């Protein structure tokens, strides 16, 4: 038994099937409040062997990461490309607090960075249908049986809860590559204006913190004197004991099913349906270079709009679609009033945002306000500004949006107006926001 | 004397209108903006309404060579309540003395005034911008 | 032995059986004034097996809570959500008393620190009735009969009390998701002014903690140069030695019954009885800005005000359910003459409070000071003030309910009245409270 | 003279950063706010960051009995850009000279700056607001 | 003189009426609110009723440029129990002497009577502040 | 001289604390409750917080028999919102002038101040009640 490679533990059932059960590698992991935690329910079925390289190179590996809320993920080792393709679900099942750490202003930027001492055995592979190959991994009969059941319902209120349900117990992504072995990982954040450089803040933290990790106290001084808080994580101890060390690609459930139903799943998990409606010029404010548009007649009961927006031919109404519950994120949030020498409204839920400043005085207890609403941090991504006029006390940004190759990122082309500057004082924060175009579902009968 | 100055701005930050009633230079004269030479009435300034995000500018100075400063007052006011006073301003540089006095009285809980800028020290009262917001 | 995992423990009957005892799996726990003890009556019927996974990274974990009465829940080792769902019990059954190491006034806040040094094992879970799987938890036959022969007597005061003993017999929440394995617990508060920058101090009351638990000294000395009082429990030690680490999450025992019995017995469970009746304006004072009303006409005989409001319309009466008995906190307290210099009221019990200042001269012994009465701890929630008048002397604050998207938090709007300026001297702390709507049960024939 | 008197409020209204560099008081001194007498050292000011919403004012005055004016310098600069000039401001309230002057100069094309309220025929130089804005 | 003078509020912080009696000023004269010149009659406060949570000033002063002080007395009297007496007050601002008096005397359990802002040193009396309240 | 006082008592009517700054004395001195020969120090107060509910005086007086008056500055502050400035208050019993001064200047809009008590015609400033309140 000197000498035993990843090979002889999956040549091995008894082995093989340890491995299997000690590393929840049937199962899903659950980007909940918690953090990226496995499912109790197995989610695929038990394979017959699994296909493994083996690697025995130890070394340092440091990474950097940042996305706002993906502490937990780079703390489990979660390469860029699975931190990536998780981040929407952490994002939404967050615990948001407007006393946290991590700061992205417009001046300041934060990062997390992780170093991992790594004593690899090798890795392991699961094929996805999408791969197109043979021994793609099969759906087990009770998460199908479920999927079925939860769109079988009556009512798209009752879909969406019962598929809401059942990717919270079953989990949201699915681990297909997994390092096996043993780790010492340790993390850290930094916060840093961004006007310095970049690289060498990035290369002082990682010296540090691979200095920290390579010499195994809380906090670590490096060259610039910084102090950076480091949390330590052991996940080292004979093949009895391997554990997962790295994720290096993990898939969504939802993509796990077939077409037919992924389209509906996919479909049915988009927090807001969209509507077009026409707009009306706001009477007044004559002295800004632009006019100034809203939704035009009454909003429908249910129905709610986004902010002033520059466009003369369309507005975005927006409608949730799940019920608001305790314990669960709301897809939008209402705003109130502020609290002294500025008409501007603020989000009543930490760390939620709205697209663009109210031209004119913000009542939440009368309409157009009263229907107003910000969005969940998943729903957008910054945009950019565009300004027109030529005074400071009337120019105002024009909010288009940030141009991407890949549809996944698209944004809406709202062109949400933002005041370049706001009379009076404790005005909130300038909205340099865009929607997200895969957030909302149209046509949709409902 | 020119040397006892004073420039009102009034700024409507706020969403509804505001007015000026009742202004009255005791001493000294109003001027035209930059040009101390420029007289002119009090007529111009009354009754005036400051729409909202406008800035209304009031300057006021002393005769050109004699030992008398500039005085005065106005009231701020609520059209959209039958002309309900809102502030009572009342300024005063004197030539004669080292302290200049800007007194804002009255109270009504409507609307919300900030004014920053002057200078009681000594010499000219300074320039005055008055935020007013109607909440 | 060695190399064995939760999986291990779970395959076999005897060790599974050995695990679930030894950390009493299949009881509730009581949120009685000793804090969360388990009951010692078994609650669920014991399953042929258990959902398990498998995590053995160790590490140091840090939580925070703002909650008053959730000492001991943070000594547990609870997460948020479970502190949140157990909170109302604890308070309830806790001891009160003045000089309460705990403040929370609007100058300054407390708050309470936990650092875990884990050492996981893995993760058991439930399955709740309301999860909807074909795995649930089933309640014991003997629960089951309790609960009928409660719903069963022949008057709601019998029926009352029945539940209450049932609750503190078999406990008031069930551990649905639990931790297994080994912890060092180091527990702290700490108290600061809200002036002070909060995410600094906690990064420092969190540094300090998680130094001494990691260098694991009854007080501690932080970097802001805090001294910090520490409790320290050792829950560490062989399969036959793990035990319960942190619980995930926890459901009422309440909502484990089926719903026409868990509807029955969740209204019964509701401190007072409320009802709607005239009011009238107070003579005199004509001088505030704005009018004081008062419950119009006799109190009905067992009925109760909760003060004066600024509401034309209607006062809230309300009636507690259970009869005073030693031992348990009253819903409501009686309210006595101030010592010197104030005709206002102050409460009898320590820890309670009355919605509105009184506009006049309070007589216990007279009405309609002698129907007036203060509320239990966990009754009220923090509301918001509306200013008006215009100077000092006159001026008042309404309260009114902050408003949140759960329903489960909302706050009866009874515009109640304090007075900004309380002539004389010595007198009580202002109020600035609302009665939650989920303590009072209406149109019941009671 | 205490007569001789200006207050430079720098306001940015942008998102990034400005610095202040090189302020000096060729005559008269420097003070606090509101008070003439509690002078106050250039070092107070040099190299401060003025971060986006916030103010920051600068008193500048004769010495109390003196025959001078208050004349001074300072620059405003670019921190996210090699402390690239933004502006250079050049004020001079004279004591022997009716004539004030407050002068502006630069040409930096990514920054949009706005004063006001300067008083240049006698007395003075009176209160001046600067608006600075990165495009 | 009018160097010597007080000023005596009755704050009812109570709830129940609260009578002025007897108010006589054997030195010195009664007169009005920032107004040593108008002088005032006993009678307009004599019998008055303060009110609960009001308040009522009495304005006492020596003669002008008199080498006289201001002494004087009033008892508050309870109207709801026959008009019996709450306190005896007694005040004393004498021009040619430093200690000045201010003596509350009589007894009544059923009020209380709290005091404040008196200076017995040297120079004015002060302004006195009596919080009257039934129990 | 003792003839020349003033007793400032600062009342926080609110719910949040205000915190005294800048505290002067330029003429006469400060002391203790009740006793002009106890001096005391300005250091005595400054930076001090005054609770909710809580009551802070200050009582200064000209000298012990120097034909100086008294005359002082102060300023009330909000802790919880960076110390930015409350109000200013600047106070002045002369010996030789008989119109004494009780000023208040500043433009904090979030907070509420009431003083009453000042005498301003002749003799001693007397006692001045100052509440603080924060909308
Ligand atoms: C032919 C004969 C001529 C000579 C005879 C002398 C005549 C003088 C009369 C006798 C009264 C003497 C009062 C002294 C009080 C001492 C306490 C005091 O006034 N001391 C300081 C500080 O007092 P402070 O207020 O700070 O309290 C702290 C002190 N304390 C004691 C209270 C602890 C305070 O500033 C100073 C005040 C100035 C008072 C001086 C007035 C005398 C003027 C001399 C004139 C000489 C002209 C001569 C021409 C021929
Ligand atoms: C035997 C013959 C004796 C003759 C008697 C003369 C005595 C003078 C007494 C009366 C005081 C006059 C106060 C009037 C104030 C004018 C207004 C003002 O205060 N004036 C300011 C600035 O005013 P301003 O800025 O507005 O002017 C600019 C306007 N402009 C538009 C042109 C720019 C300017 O500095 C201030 C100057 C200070 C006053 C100068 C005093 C001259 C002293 C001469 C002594 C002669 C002794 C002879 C012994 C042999
Ligand atoms: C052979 C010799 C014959 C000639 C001698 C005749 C003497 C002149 C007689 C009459 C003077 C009367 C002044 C007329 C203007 C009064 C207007 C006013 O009233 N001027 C107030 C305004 O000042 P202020 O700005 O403060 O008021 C506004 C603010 N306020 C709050 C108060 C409303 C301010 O005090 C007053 C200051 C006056 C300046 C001082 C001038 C000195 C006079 C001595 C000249 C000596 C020459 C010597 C020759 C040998
Ligand atoms: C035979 C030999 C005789 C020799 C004669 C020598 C005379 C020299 C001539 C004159 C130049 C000397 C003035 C220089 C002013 C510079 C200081 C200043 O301009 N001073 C202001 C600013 O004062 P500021 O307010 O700023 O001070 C701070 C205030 N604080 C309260 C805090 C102290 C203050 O106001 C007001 C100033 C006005 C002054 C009027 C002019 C002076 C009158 C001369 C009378 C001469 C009669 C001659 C008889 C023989
Ligand atoms: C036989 C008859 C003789 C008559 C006697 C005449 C005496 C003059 C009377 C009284 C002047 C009053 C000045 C007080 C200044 C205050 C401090 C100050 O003005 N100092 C500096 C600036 O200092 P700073 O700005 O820092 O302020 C200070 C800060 N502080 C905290 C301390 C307030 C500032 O330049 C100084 C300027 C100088 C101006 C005065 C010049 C007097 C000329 C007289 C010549 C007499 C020759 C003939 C003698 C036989
Ligand atoms: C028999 C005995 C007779 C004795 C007579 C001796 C007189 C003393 C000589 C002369 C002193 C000269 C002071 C030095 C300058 C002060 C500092 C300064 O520097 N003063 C500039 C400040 O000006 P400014 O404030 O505007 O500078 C800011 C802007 N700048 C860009 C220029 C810097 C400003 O100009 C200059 C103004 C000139 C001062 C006028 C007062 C002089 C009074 C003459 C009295 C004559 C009586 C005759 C009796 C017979
Ligand atoms: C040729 C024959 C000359 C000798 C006969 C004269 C004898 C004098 C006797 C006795 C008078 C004094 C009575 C007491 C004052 C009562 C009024 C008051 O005490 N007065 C205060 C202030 O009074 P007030 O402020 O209240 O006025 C109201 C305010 N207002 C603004 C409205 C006016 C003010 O400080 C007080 C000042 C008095 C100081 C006393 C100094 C004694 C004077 C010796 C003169 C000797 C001259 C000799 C020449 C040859
Ligand atoms: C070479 C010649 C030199 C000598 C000339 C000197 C002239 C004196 C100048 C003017 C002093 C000003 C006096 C005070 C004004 C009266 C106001 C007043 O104080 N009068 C009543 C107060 O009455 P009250 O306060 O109730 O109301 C008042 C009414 N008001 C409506 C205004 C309020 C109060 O009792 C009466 C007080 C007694 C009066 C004192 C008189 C002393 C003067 C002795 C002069 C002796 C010279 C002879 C030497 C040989
Ligand atoms: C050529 C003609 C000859 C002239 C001869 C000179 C006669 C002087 C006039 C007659 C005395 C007048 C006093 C009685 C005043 C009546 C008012 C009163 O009576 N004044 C009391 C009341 O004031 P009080 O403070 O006590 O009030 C508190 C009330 N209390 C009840 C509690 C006491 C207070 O005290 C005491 C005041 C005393 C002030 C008198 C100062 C005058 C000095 C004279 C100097 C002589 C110079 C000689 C030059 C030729
Ligand atoms: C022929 C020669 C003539 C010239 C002589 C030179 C003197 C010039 C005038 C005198 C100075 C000028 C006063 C300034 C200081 C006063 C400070 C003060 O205002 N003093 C108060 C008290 O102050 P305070 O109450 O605070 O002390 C109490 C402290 N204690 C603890 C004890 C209670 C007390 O009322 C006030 C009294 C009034 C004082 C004026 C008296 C006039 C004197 C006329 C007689 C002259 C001699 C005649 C010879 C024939
Ligand atoms: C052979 C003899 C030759 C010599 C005789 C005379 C020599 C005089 C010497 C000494 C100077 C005296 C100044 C001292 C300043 C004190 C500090 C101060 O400065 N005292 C202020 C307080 O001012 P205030 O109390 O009002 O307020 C403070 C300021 N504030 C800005 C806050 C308002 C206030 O003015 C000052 C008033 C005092 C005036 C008294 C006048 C009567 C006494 C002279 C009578 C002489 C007759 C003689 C006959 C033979
Ligand atoms: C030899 C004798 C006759 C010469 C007399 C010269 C007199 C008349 C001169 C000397 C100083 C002069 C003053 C100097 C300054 C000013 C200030 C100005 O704003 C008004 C004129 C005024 C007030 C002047 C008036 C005339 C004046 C008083
Ligand atoms: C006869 C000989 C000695 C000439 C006398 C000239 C006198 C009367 C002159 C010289 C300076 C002059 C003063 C100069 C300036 C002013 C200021 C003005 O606002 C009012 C007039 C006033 C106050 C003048 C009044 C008359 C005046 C005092």
């Amino acid at each position: 038994q000197a000498g035993d490679t990843l090979n002889d533990v999956i040549q091995d059932p008894t082995r093989r099937n340890k491995l299997i059960n000690d590393n929840n590698l049937l199962k899903g992991i659950i980007m909940g409040r918690d953090g990226p935690v496995p499912s109790s329910r197995e989610l695929i079925v038990r394979p017959d062997t699994l296909r493994a390289i083996i690697n025995n190179r130890a070394t340092i590996e440091t990474t950097t990461m940042e996305a706002e809320f993906t502490e937990t993920l780079m703390e489990s080792n979660y390469n860029s490309a699975s931190v990536k393709v998780s981040a929407p679900f952490i994002t939404a099942n967050s615990e948001y607090s407007e006393s946290s750490s991590f700061k992205n202003t417009e001046t300041e930027k934060s990062m997390y960075t992780s170093s991992r001492y790594l004593f690899p055995q090798g890795r392991i592979d699961f094929t996805t249908p999408d791969s197109g190959f043979d021994d793609v991994i099969k759906l087990s009969p009770q998460f199908t049986s479920g999927v079925q059941a939860a769109l079988a319902k009556a009512t798209g209120t009752e879909k969406r809860e019962a598929l809401q349900n059942l990717f919270q117990e079953y989990g949201h992504v699915f681990r297909t590559k997994v390092h096996i072995g043993g780790v010492l990982s340790a993390h850290t954040m930094e916060t840093f204006s961004r006007s310095e450089n970049e690289t060498e803040v990035k290369q002082d933290v990682k010296a540090g913190l691979e200095g920290a990790v390579k010499g195994w106290q809380g906090t670590i001084t490096t060259s610039q004197n910084r102090k950076l808080n480091v949390k330590y994580i052991v996940n080292v101890v004979q093949s009895e004991h391997w554990r997962v060390i790295e994720v290096t690609e993990v898939t969504a459930v939802a993509d796990l099913l077939p077409q037919p139903i992924r389209g509906q799943v996919k479909d049915l998990l988009k927090p807001l349906l969209g509507k077009w409606v026409d707009v009306e010029k706001v009477p007044g404010l004559e002295s800004l270079p632009v006019s100034v548009y809203r939704p035009k007649g009454a909003i429908p009961a249910g129905w709610f709009w986004l902010g002033d927006t520059a466009d003369a031919s369309k507005a975005l109404l927006v409608k949730p679609t799940l019920p608001a519950r305790s314990g669960r994120n709301p897809a939008l949030t209402s705003l109130h009033q502020g609290s002294g020498m500025t008409e501007q409204p603020f989000v009543d839920l930490p760390q939620y945002q709205y697209l663009s400043t109210y031209f004119g005085s913000f009542a939440h207890d009368t309409p157009p306000g009263s229907t107003l609403r910000g969005l969940r941090p998943d729903h957008v991504l910054p945009g950019r500004y565009e300004m027109h006029g030529d005074t400071i006390s009337t120019a105002v940004y024009v909010t288009r949006p940030v141009d991407v190759p890949f549809p996944e990122d698209e944004c809406f082309d709202l062109k949400s107006l933002v005041r370049v500057k706001l009379p009076g004082s404790g005005n909130p924060p300038k909205p340099r926001s865009a929607l997200k175009k895969s957030m909302v579902l149209f046509d949709s009968g409902e | 004397a020119y040397a006892q100055w004073v420039i009102i701005i009034i700024h409507n930050v706020g969403s509804q209108d505001v007015k000026i009633k009742n202004l009255k230079a005791s001493w000294g004269k109003l001027h035209a903006d930059g040009d101390k030479d420029a007289e002119v009435s009090a007529s111009n300034y009354e009754g005036k309404i400051v729409k909202p995000d406008e800035k209304l500018q009031i300057n006021a100075s002393g005769r050109s060579d004699a030992a008398e400063g500039t005085t005065g007052t106005f009231d701020l006011v609520d059209p959209a309540d039958g002309d309900k006073q809102v502030r009572h301003f009342y300024w005063d540089s004197p030539w004669g003395s080292k302290t200049n006095t800007w007194t804002v009285s009255g109270s009504n809980t409507k609307w919300m005034i900030e004014y920053s800028g002057q200078n009681l020290d000594s010499g000219a009262l300074g320039t005055i911008t008055v935020d007013t917001l109607k909440k």
